[PDB]
């Protein structure tokens, strides 16, 4: 069989990077919890859709949300 | 004691567990909560971070609280199913479960429920 060459590139995918986990939520003043990020119209609270630079996409959804806010 | 010295909850977990019940961990949790999709909340009891344990409790007010905190949460790890098989008498891999919140409840009637129930209504 021919002698391999390859032209470079040996990839990767992406390994999740894990952050924080409960950053999208605020508690104050003893009892209070309020909540960061706006959650999504498709299914309600509990999944929260990403802000960015106007983008507005979900998680459970994957990507279906897209509408300036 | 003759009767219930917290392995009711044991109990519960596991029916959970035999039935694909239970929300283990903090966002899992929340996610059971603000739908109201789980109804039970177990309280961690060694939070050296306690934001977390703050957020949980608000979370239980927040809806509805049949609240209850147990003994920390590596124990809890070790009960409900945490911590690979192991023979008949424990021995796993030691490991935490964090918070857990119940759905489908599991079994029928039973010691299981009353003193939650009793916990919560008052
Ligand atoms: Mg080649
Ligand atoms: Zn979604």
């Amino acid at each position: 069989k021919k002698v391999y060459t390859t032209p470079k590139k040996i990839r990767h995918k992406h390994k999740k990077v894990k952050l924080a986990v409960l950053n999208y939520y605020k508690v104050d003043d003893e009892g209070k919890v309020a909540k960061l990020r706006k959650e999504c119209p498709n299914c309600g609270p509990g999944i929260f859709l990403a802000n960015h630079g106007d983008r507005f996409y979900c998680g459970k959804c994957h990507s279906t949300f897209a509408t300036q806010k | 004691a003759e009767l219930t010295i917290e392995d009711a909850l044991k109990v519960v977990l596991r029916t959970s567990l035999v039935h694909d019940g239970l929300a283990r961990g903090l966002r899992e949790s929340a996610k059971a909560l603000t739908r109201g999709e789980g109804q039970l909340a177990v309280l961690v009891e060694s939070v050296t971070e306690e934001a977390i344990s703050k957020l949980v409790q608000g979370l239980a007010t927040e809806n509805n609280v049949p609240l209850i905190k147990v003994a920390d949460a590596k124990q809890l790890g070790e009960w409900a199913g945490l911590g690979k098989i192991d023979r008949d008498g424990n021995a796993r891999k030691v490991v935490g479960a964090s918070v857990v919140v119940v759905k489908n409840w599991g079994a029928d009637t039973q010691e299981r429920e009353i003193l939650l129930e009793h916990f919560s209504q008052q």
